């Protein structure tokens, strides 16, 4: 089950072309795309060795990087040429689906503010028209520019059947941890995020050998398919754990949490992993819905050995509905402020609908 | 816990229990209404007995095993 | 009890369950507030294998009257304790377990 | 449990300073916060180790020496400058609460002679305000000097739930068995008593293992919350439980007792202890109320193997109201030889109710 990658706009091809970095510096694979000599099952993410990549100025940077080998601003302008070249780039959609053996889903990355905005919103749509079988996760990143957002949400919460990267809070780390004050150096964190994400995809272990094995233990709800990221690293399980849960890790910007995946990539000794949750339990650190029966995931992995314990945590988190009612609120303000201008009043509907449903899903009674 | 006979003759009726309800909502594509939801609720009836009875089971090695289960007390409630 | 610095914490903790009465109470719960006030007090310091011995037990209503340790000690030590003595330290730690919550009390009041 | 400590003025930084330098030194934590190699409870006050401590010119002097790494005169002036940076410290505080396991207390350095007589008193009604649960005590110490010295009174017999040191005494024994004639030569004597203090918060003992446990067996009422110390060695318990009865070292410059407590932190033998007390009982050395059933506590203490007999006595004395009526006559002298200035006799009206209660409490019918 191979799954295949998708840049768009300015920011998901830079962070896409170094999340390749990253991932063919982890495994023995020379930058001119062949093995190196110096285990790691690579089905998913290469094919015989190739990146399973589909990528859409920049590209001459690319195409100049040693890597040569291994291959408008409204949100109008961004739909309406996506429309135009259609059956242009379904030609390689369809051409790398065949020839994987069994495809399984759809990774986007691309920034919501100019052209991946409307080209992914175009995608996406067309995307679950021709394809309806198929998984559809998305690295969007966050923050006129807010009509752009607004947008893409009306597509991204009903489509995408699964992460929330925001720069406001991703450059704060940035002063305090690095002391940059650069794109690619924010970047850097996001691969580092990124590939930690999949870590459990490429090494064999005994669960978690599908994407559907990670994200279906998330969503309860096809509604609430909104994640965000945390991770430690930047030496026992239970230090592990609490440097997690600290909101000075997490990147964001009553409320509790829905399900909570905890990624080690370590080599820590595993009989102490079932203590440090007696001992965070009891704790209390952290708190949860009271309608549903959830838990919290924690799994295991191995660091590479062609490059010390770190640590990744997913969260499915109520308090992001905070970060759409900026959005919606300064969208008031620039409604009160300036060839129908009905769609983008639709969209300001069923984005209310998803501030409801997570405010609604703190409660005791959210169900019915 | 495959040699201590009493969870390993409950748990395995929650196996194949999987079975009857993944089949049924494979079976089909449209709402379970021709005797889907007569058959629905019986396994609840069953399957939410099954779940307390578990739940009574447990209360020197499960411990490491209600513990995630009960993370969130929810079972308490039961 | 000689520690006083784990029974503190171990009293603030078994608060919240020991109120209800004893039919909701299950032994799997408890250990992980034991084990949780051995790890936050400074009992933590200290030789692993007698800490591997030491649990809860269920006596057989409200949860502070069934609720007591046991130290179980089996092998080659259990020639000085003998199940009887065993038998003594439970029949004492009660009278040591009511004079504790009976002052527990008597400093909320204040 | 944990206790924050908080230091204001110039009194309270450096007796927090010298109370911070003996106790790490009775513990194996060298000045520099690493743990040396060379049992007893160091969670409450040190975080795995950095103290828990809020410092509030002087502070200069602490930065410069070996332990860096570690971490006007109107009362008038001293209230308002605390209700402008309300906001700023009581950011360093909540998060000192919150990070914190599970709060207890809130230890409180300062003596009520500039700014510290003013700050302290604003910080002590924010604190009840802010939590009403927690435990306030604080180390006061007795010295326009008249005015300042009342005020805090005012808010010391309504908000701290619970130990005087007096300058007076503490000069007194200086030149009678030390031979000083300099602050810094006293303050090796008042923190002598705070580490001897909470010698059972530091040490696992079979009582008086959580502050509420010192503080709720003397207090009999909380308006009688001021008390004494004693400290004779500057053998058998009798000895030390006789020294400790003689007014020339009772730091304090008809009249009984209301509760004491002996804290021996020897070797002695435990089985003398009752012996002692028998012949104290028929001696006849030392009186109490009339009215309520008073006993005398003693408790055993290990001293620390890193860092002989010692003792200390914490009592309940009703002779502390003699200070007060110093405090009190000296205030209307002032009065007669000088916006609305009704602060002031708010504060003379309620501290001459606590006189009067002190008075009243040596009768065979306080009660009512």
């Amino acid at each position: 089950r191979e799954i295949i990658t998708l840049q768009l706009g300015q920011c998901g091809n830079q962070i896409g072309f170094e999340f390749w970095k990253q991932l063919c510096a982890e495994h023995g694979i020379s930058p001119e795309g062949i093995v190196e000599e110096f285990t790691d099952r690579k089905d998913v993410f290469f094919y015989q060795y190739i990146p399973r990549a589909v990528l859409l100025r920049v590209i001459h940077s690319i195409l100049n990087s040693p890597y040569a080998k291994l291959y408008g601003n409204n949100w109008a302008s961004g739909f309406s040429q996506g429309e135009k070249i259609h059956e242009d780039i379904f030609d390689i959609i369809d051409r790398e689906a065949d020839g994987s053996d069994s495809l399984e889903g759809f990774v986007l990355c691309h920034s919501i503010a100019g052209t991946g905005s409307g080209l992914g919103s175009y995608l996406l749509e067309r995307l679950n028209d021709r394809y309806p079988k198929k998984l559809v996760q998305t690295y969007s990143v966050f923050p006129v520019q807010p009509y752009n957002s607004l947008l893409t949400l009306k597509r991204l919460t009903q489509n995408a059947d699964c992460v929330v990267l925001d720069n406001t809070a991703l450059n704060r780390i940035a002063t305090d941890r690095l002391h940059i004050q650069s794109f690619s150096q924010i970047n850097q964190l996001v691969s580092t995020i990124m590939s930690a994400s999949t870590t459990t995809l490429r090494y064999p272990g005994y669960m978690n050998n599908d994407l559907i094995g990670l994200i279906a233990s998330l969503i309860p709800t096809p509604r609430l398919h909104f994640l965000m990221t945390g991770y430690t690293p930047l030496t026992t399980v239970l230090d592990v754990m609490r440097r997690l849960l600290q909101p000075k890790n997490v990147m964001v910007s009553n409320h509790c949490y829905i399900a909570i995946l905890n990624i080690i990539q370590g080599e820590v000794d595993p009989t102490q992993v079932h203590k440090s949750l007696q001992r965070i339990r009891e704790r209390k650190l952290a708190n949860f819905i009271p309608w549903g029966p959830a838990s919290i995931q924690v799994a295991l992995s191995r660091k590479s050995p062609y490059l010390r314990v770190s640590g990744l945590m997913m969260a499915n988190h109520t308090s992001i509905s905070s970060l759409f009612e900026r959005t919606c609120r300064q969208y008031d303000k620039l409604r009160k402020r300036e060839d129908n201008f009905d769609e983008m009043d639709t969209s300001r509907e069923i984005v209310q609908q998803l501030i409801d449903e997570y405010h609604a899903a703190t409660r005791p009674d959210y169900i019915s | 816990f495959i040699l201590l006979k009493p969870v390993f003759h409950c748990l395995n009726e929650i196996l194949d229990l999987c079975h009857s309800f993944c089949s049924l909502v494979s079976q089909n594509l449209g709402p379970l209404d021709e005797r889907g939801a007569a058959q629905l609720s019986i396994l609840v009836k069953g399957f939410s007995r099954q779940s307390s009875l578990l739940f009574k089971i447990l209360s020197n090695s499960d411990l490491a095993q209600l513990l995630l289960r009960l993370d969130y007390n929810k079972y308490y409630t039961q | 009890l000689g520690q006083g610095d784990f029974i503190r914490h171990l009293m603030d903790l078994l608060k919240p369950e020991l109120v209800r009465p004893a039919t909701t109470l299950y032994q799997h719960n408890l250990t992980g507030i034991l084990e949780t006030a051995v790890r936050a007090t400074n009992a933590q310091f200290d030789s692993p294998e007698i800490l591997r011995r030491l649990d809860v037990r269920l006596l057989e209503d409200t949860g502070w009257d069934v609720f007591s340790l046991d130290y179980h000690v089996d092998g080659p030590i259990a020639t000085v304790f003998t199940r009887e003595c065993m038998s003594h330290y439970l029949r004492v730690f009660n009278f040591l377990w009511r004079a504790k919550r009976m002052e527990y009390i008597l400093t909320d009041i204040r």
